RNA sequence: UCGGAGAAAAUCCUCCGAAUGAUUAUAACCUAGACUUACAAGUCAAAGUAAAAAUAUCUUUGACCCAGAUAUUUUGAUCAACGGACCAAGUUACCCUAGGGAUAAUCCUAUUUAAGAGUUCAUAUCGACAAUUAGGGCUCUUGGAUCAGGACAUCCCAAUGGUGUAGAAGCUAUUAAUGGUUCGUUUGUUCAACGAUUAAAGUCCUACGUGAUCUG
RNA sequence: CUCUUAUCUUUAAUCAGUGAAAUUGACCUUUCAGUGAAGAGGCUGAAAUAUAAUAAUAAGACGAGAAGACCCUAUGGAGCUUA
RNA sequence: AACGAGCUUGGUGAUAGCUGGUUACCCAAAAAAUGAAUUUAAGUUCAAUUUUAAACUUGCUAAAAAAACAAAAUCAAAAAGUAAGUUUAGAUUAUAGCCAAAAGAGGGCUCUUCUGGAACGGAAAAAACCUUUAAUAGUGAAUAAUUAACAACAUUAACCAUUGUAGGCCUAAAAGCAGCCACCAAUAAAGAAAGCGUUCAAGCUCAACAUAAAAUCAAAAUUCCAUAAUUUA
RNA sequence: AUUAAACCUUGUACCUUUUGCAUAAUGAACUAACUAGAAAACUUCUAACUAAAAGAAUUACAGCUAGAAACCCCGAAACCAAAC
């Protein structure tokens, strides 16, 4: 019988090859997840159905702002085949109410607080 | 006669098939 | 029929309220609760149920249970569960009903 | 049958891809126990709308204003 | 086509993305007057500014719970460390 | 119909039992809270009151209506088709209407293996034990006429290898689909036989090949 | 019947006159292999292919009209016999 | 003209749990087709589901330990991600599914249990496999799934053969060879012999004598059926 | 779509019934006219008056009075009475 499956807890305890490959320090780790959903949630179990729509991943290819704690992780680990996670990053600090309305968010993952639309020179 | 798997589960058999290292010189034609 | 437990262990039970059924005595009738003679456990107080293991100790008059009771090995006694209610209120108080 | 070269490269980027998503889940900012409580006020003030919403239907006013209009459709110049 | 390269120079995969041949106005008067906003670029100002402002709120908790936690922390280690009235021996106490 | 045991929450699945009996120092009334359950029916029970000096254990049937009994409380079903019509069986090919359907084993062939047959000698000719992602065939639609299309797993005609091939006859295997492949008859014979011939009287597929071409 | 042949009359065919019936979703109405509900003029892949009449054959259109028969059901019927 | 029981009118709009039909637009929501009783299984009533309205307050996912089980279904603290849930009033329809993928049970069917599906793209056509959040105009753009895939090799080939004696044994004889036990001998080098073959014997070989050299599994019945192609980053 | 009627590309008739599936099987030669959902016990909405409402007989511990809102068509074999 088909059924809700539990991962070993071996897959998600990262080899020190793995830190140089993706360039996460083991400390000082990110705050603020970027989650996008990349596959359909049809032909999926029911479960997988639900926590898609609580994670508000309902569109395809728009990203989502979640929390990097506990919580919200063991809901990610369910889904972890249909969503892309990338850890977002702040070069130019967190924005402020002055600079609220010139953010942009890059492929990359950062953050820019000043968009102008005109060559780097 | 073997029964016939889901299409799904023969593309996981052809990705997971062992590959072994080949050495740069052949060691017949090596002093 | 669906003989099993009908309360299960740290759930608030009123006086009354039917905690198990079965055709033979698979738990025993512990603190402040009784017997059913069909052998039902009902709680006689309003509280939490639990379940514990204890020692047992037959009544002296009962043959069978004292043979089987002698005759166990000097090492150790048997065992069994037991099913207890824990009151959670006090019975009363004392109020001021008039001044003379 | 034999797996065609497409579906064989296709398998492989979702395969990498899947990796890198078990690595950035194993490094969480605050354990369990920083985490209670620290968005208690935030969902208590969420549910307290809900139930505004819900205990607040009634009927509609009714206006003078709105029977005495119907009267215009006959007007015209004299 | 490209999508790829776009990415790895950090631009968008669809050209119709995020940059300048898209985000910029299309047209102005021939005075020289600018043009209203396009509908589509007030949309997309409003969804980052939704965006950024989501970013704002879920760091402040998490940070604001750290701290809370820490200084509960210590109230349990100084009530660990109590004492009071005396402490005789002997024949009499 | 109801209960018990296995499968284990399915079954026309595998089994046993029940429509009670024995002993009872005689087991009241009243009443919180619960189980079980579509409905109906069925279980357990604190406190209070009352008799006594608290529970009888063994462990399984039947609604309503309608008739009883007596001095007000009680009693009536193999209604067993067991949610129960107060009381009714056969037969129809003489038949009618409304509709719904319809109309692995075996066994033989080919490959692998090779004890024993073959006077001697495994494989001229056969061949146990087996092996074969091997082929293909208590019961109850086919013939014939006419015209044929096609397969080769070949009956005859043709080209070849081996032989326990002297000649003549034969036995076995390879290649090939060219055209052909008869006429009469039932005393007995569980899908058989008989007479006279032929270079030969092949095995099969084609909704009995073929009934808007015919017929038993 | 082996084994069929010849002639005449009726029918048939051409001209003149009068003039029906069952039938009919629309049709600009092809072959082979494959797919499929033993099933394809219309679907997939190949191939063939100026347009219309007149006279013939009956393989297919699961060809048309069948008051044609066998099996089952209904708290639908009727005839007959009784214990 | 139509008798297993005439014909006509009326009772009569007989009855039919069965067959067929049931006429404008738009928006919104939505099923399963499990359990129980029935002269019931071609039908109906109740639960369960769905649904409209109303009152007011916690629901869904998750869920530690500590139980109850025997040695994944209950149960639901605290948190977190999140917006439903209970009570009251009203109302029908439905009560046979189909294929794929798992685990069993009676042995390909037949039941029971958990998951998924109903393209306008793809797998040749293609209800059930795979990609796919609704639906609109445009001679814009980035992508998803996507019937094809690239017959051998990786201990030997060269030269030879003398003898104690034909070893015992009812076996005539059974001589290295039917056996049957022993199995020794000379010589550089020779098994009382690894095979053939002799009625037994003869005869042919093998191993020995010197002399040389090389070096495991695997990529049938109408008429064939896209066309073709081994190298440009 | 096109400069161009046909050539090129795309496309398995309709209703009903079946397991949400038809190259399955019912029904249709075409035109015009005719040819099939009907009731107020309870509920909801809109008003009048209100411890009372109603133009006599009825209901009432906020009720009572009035309005609006609803439940198809065609088709047997038979049975009985009286004539012919
Ligand atoms: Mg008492
Ligand atoms: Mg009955
Ligand atoms: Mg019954
Ligand atoms: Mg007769
Ligand atoms: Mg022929
Ligand atoms: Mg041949
Ligand atoms: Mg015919
Ligand atoms: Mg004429
Ligand atoms: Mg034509
Ligand atoms: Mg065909
Ligand atoms: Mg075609
Ligand atoms: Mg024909
Ligand atoms: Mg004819
Ligand atoms: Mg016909
Ligand atoms: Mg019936
Ligand atoms: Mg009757
Ligand atoms: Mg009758
Ligand atoms: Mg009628
Ligand atoms: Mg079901
Ligand atoms: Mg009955
Ligand atoms: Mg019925
Ligand atoms: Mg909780
Ligand atoms: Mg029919
Ligand atoms: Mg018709
Ligand atoms: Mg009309």
């Amino acid at each position: 019988k088909f059924t809700k499956s539990r991962i070993p807890d071996k897959v998600f305890q990262p080899k020190p090859e793995d830190h140089e490959k993706y360039g996460g320090d083991p400390q000082n780790p990110h705050k603020l997840h970027i989650v996008t959903r990349i596959r359909s949630t049809k032909r999926r179990p029911y479960w997988e159905k639900d926590t898609i729509k609580m994670l508000g991943l309902q569109k395809a290819h728009s990203p989502q702002i979640h929390k990097n704690i506990p919580s919200v992780n063991a809901k990610l680990k369910v889904v972890k085949h249909l969503i892309r996670i990338q850890p977002l990053k702040l070069p130019q600090g967190l924005p402020t109410e002055e600079t609220m309305s010139s953010t942009c968010l890059k492929s990359t993952g950062e953050l820019v607080v000043q968009w102008h639309l005109k060559p780097v020179e | 006669h073997w029964r016939v798997m889901h299409f799904q589960r023969q593309k996981l058999m052809a990705i997971t098939e062992y590959i072994p290292p080949k050495p740069a010189i052949n060691p017949r034609c090596l002093p | 029929k669906h003989y099993g437990i009908k309360k299960m262990e740290g759930h608030y039970v009123h006086a009354g309220n039917i905690l198990g059924t079965q055709r033979q005595f698979r738990w025993h009738p512990g603190a402040h609760v009784g017997l059913g003679r069909n052998k039902c456990l009902y709680a006689l107080e309003e509280g939490i149920v639990r379940y514990t293991k204890d020692v047992y100790v037959p009544n002296p008059k009962n043959t069978e249970a004292v043979d089987l009771v002698t005759s166990l090995p000097k090492g150790a006694v048997l065992y069994k569960t037991f099913v207890h209610v824990v009151p959670a209120k006090p019975e009363g108080t004392f109020k001021l009903v008039d001044m003379l | 049958r034999t797996v065609s070269f497409q579906a064989k490269e296709s398998m492989i980027r979702r395969l990498e891809v899947e990796a890198e998503n078990h690595y950035w889940l194993s490094m969480p900012y605050m354990t369990a126990e920083q985490e209670c409580g620290h968005a208690a006020e935030r969902r208590a003030q969420a549910f307290e709308a809900i139930k505004a919403a819900a205990t607040s239907k009634f009927p509609k006013h009714r206006y003078i204003a709105d029977q005495l209009d119907h009267l215009n459709i006959s007007k015209k110049w004299s | 086509a490209g999508g790829q390269w776009r990415l790895q120079q950090g631009l968008a995969a669809n050209p119709s993305g995020y940059g300048p041949l898209t985000e910029l106005p299309d047209w102005s008067f021939a005075d020289g007057r600018p043009a209203p906003p396009m509908k589509g670029q007030l949309r997309r100002k409003a969804q980052r500014e939704k965006l950024a402002r989501r970013v704002v709120l879920l760091t402040q908790e998490m940070d604001a719970g750290i701290q809370a936690w820490k200084l509960r922390q210590q109230k349990l280690q100084e009530e660990r460390k109590k004492e009071h009235d005396l402490k005789p021996k002997g024949t009499l106490l």
